[PDB]
């Protein structure tokens, strides 16, 4: 039952911490226009 | 053929640069918001950083970052991302 804790990745990663203190996106995306159309 | 042509690898350099790296390296708590450019989630995100940090120093190279977000593109552009590591994108820099 010790696995609270699974975070599936090798350490080196920086998203395995999911939910918990991750929600910080920047406002440098290069997909500005990707999310205007998305459908294709 | 390195993936990362030039002109999207200086492309990269552009973000890169704008990130104010750390001498040609930049890492996840900077490049991680650069991968929520996306609307990707963290998992693809992770998976990409996990595969495009080649040398695995937990900072992302200009050539290891290039790879990042040409796989980050690659998702947004409807195309299927590789979970194993494509020798096209495997940085003749880091080979
Ligand atoms: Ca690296």
């Amino acid at each position: 039952p010790s696995v609270t804790e699974a975070s599936p990745w090798r350490a080196t990663n920086p998203f395995l911490n999911e939910t918990l203190q991750d929600v910080q996106p920047s406002p440098i995306n290069p997909f500005s226009a990707f999310f205007e159309e998305q459908e294709r | 053929p390195w993936a990362v042509k030039p002109e999207d690898k200086a492309k990269y350099d552009a973000i890169f640069d704008s990130l104010s790296p750390v001498n040609g390296f930049l890492s996840g708590d900077k490049v991680k918001p650069v991968l929520l450019n996306s609307k990707l989630p963290v998992d693809i995100l992770g998976r990409v950083w996990e595969l495009s940090d080649i040398d695995h120093d937990g900072m992302l190279d200009r050539d290891e970052f290039a790879v990042a977000m040409f796989l980050v593109y690659c998702a947004l552009e409807k195309e299927p991302v590789p979970m194993s590591l494509p020798p096209a994108l495997v940085p003749p820099s880091k080979r």
